[PDB]
């Protein structure tokens, strides 16, 4: 069994099924966000707002704390990126990016702190 | 003479007194052990040192068993293992020093069997604390009636240690060979009631800890190792995490934000 706590948005997929349950449940967890709990056999799925609760419990250096360890890694650290909608219709007949009736180059504002550093670009056709 | 107090349970008992027999001769205890991790540059001479520690240490104290007869040997010998080894540790301390105790736990020993009715032993107790400490805390009247030596005079005739404060700015005497601090699991109390926004500040230390909720004089703020509480309640997501330590000798306290303030300190000394 299963129940659902929390706010989740709409996702659009294709040819849904044919799966066992143990992917689709992935499928959930990796789409809408969601974070699974398992009471035995009955699957609680939240969300981020409602999974994490606060406590006054603290990890404090030289009190319960021994080793404490930062893994750190900017090999993919992009502040900038180019995306392709879809194809158009006469996409022979058209020439550079007015082959697509979507395309956009989105730069984020973390570029201040770093520049520009573009990543390969990413194309949806749908 | 000499003799071993060992309090247990809720109990303090006399180790020449529990057993008839057994007499204590000497009573001793190992040195700090100064733990220290070095770390070697090449290129470089010497070792660069990290933060020194205190490993636990040994109080010893040898001793005689002289039984009435080899039966009588026996029943003692089970009656010392059994009152000794307990799953729990204790405080022991001796005539010698009687101001200041150990919170130990028993070290394997061995006997020593001269003759048919007397035994020879030294019993070993590990202080895994690394310190010792006084006989009670700064608020408890037995710590300041038994006996305390430091740098040649006795505190327990000193009149001006107080630790229960009316004003907004005062001073606060740490008797102990080392700094306190919650954050080395050390116990320290510090139990407030005043109406208004408190803040206290450590100037010795230059230490802070303000609470950002008003206070009335009916509700209680305690500082108890790292854990800040109103009426029993943990509040530490309206303070600002600070923690207040005391270092050796005297420390300067100022209150500000509140009035009609009572402060009271409550922690035992730390001896190295």
């Amino acid at each position: 069994s299963y129940e659902i706590q929390g706010s989740f948005p709409l996702v659009e997929l294709e040819d849904l099924g044919n799966k066992n349950g143990l992917e689709l449940v992935n499928l959930c967890l990796e789409e809408f966000g969601a974070i699974l709990f398992a009471d035995n056999k009955k699957l609680y799925f939240y969300d981020e707002k409602s999974w994490y609760v606060r406590t006054e419990k603290q990890f404090r250096y030289l009190y319960n704390t021994e080793e404490v360890s930062v893994d750190t890694n900017t090999d993919n650290l992009k502040t900038e990126i180019k995306c392709y909608g879809k194809q158009k219709e006469n996409a022979d007949k058209l020439t550079g990016d007015n082959k697509y009736m979507a395309v956009v180059t989105y730069t984020s504002p973390n570029e201040a702190i770093y520049g520009k550093r573009m990543a390969n670009a990413k194309s949806d056709d749908k | 003479m000499s003799d071993l107090f060992l309090e247990l349970n809720g109990k303090v008992h006399s180790l020449s007194e529990t057993f008839p027999g057994l007499s204590v001769q000497e009573v001793s205890r190992q040195s700090p052990q100064l733990s220290m991790e070095t770390a070697e540059i090449a290129g470089t001479d010497g070792v660069i040192p990290g933060m020194t520690q205190f490993k636990p240490f040994i109080f010893s104290a040898k001793c005689n068993l002289q039984a009435l007869d080899i039966p009588d040997y026996h029943l003692a010998v089970r009656e010392i293992y059994e009152f000794l080894f307990q799953r729990d540790s204790y405080y022991i301390w001796s005539d010698q020093m009687p101001g200041i105790r150990y919170e130990v736990h028993p070290k394997p020993v061995d006997f020593s069997r001269e003759s048919d009715r007397v035994g020879l032993l030294t019993i070993e107790f590990d202080v895994f604390k690394g310190y010792a400490e006084s006989r009670g805390t700064s608020l408890d009247p037995m710590t300041f009636e038994v006996d305390l030596w430091q740098m040649g005079m006795n505190l327990s005739n000193r009149d001006d240690l107080f630790y229960v404060f009316r004003e907004n700015t005062f001073r606060v005497y740490n008797a102990g060979s080392d700094r306190v601090n919650p954050l080395m699991r050390h116990e320290l109390d510090i139990a407030m009631t005043a109406n208004g926004t408190p803040t206290i500040h450590n100037l010795t230390t230059g230490e802070s800890f303000e609470y950002r909720k008003e206070l009335q004089k009916t509700d209680v703020l305690l500082l108890n190792n790292i854990y800040p509480l109103v009426n029993n309640r943990r509040v530490g997501k309206d303070t600002n995490h600070g923690i207040i330590t005391l270092e050796k000798g005297w420390n300067d306290f100022e209150i500000k934000g509140v009035t009609d303030v009572t402060i009271a300190f409550n922690f035992p000394f730390i001896y190295r």
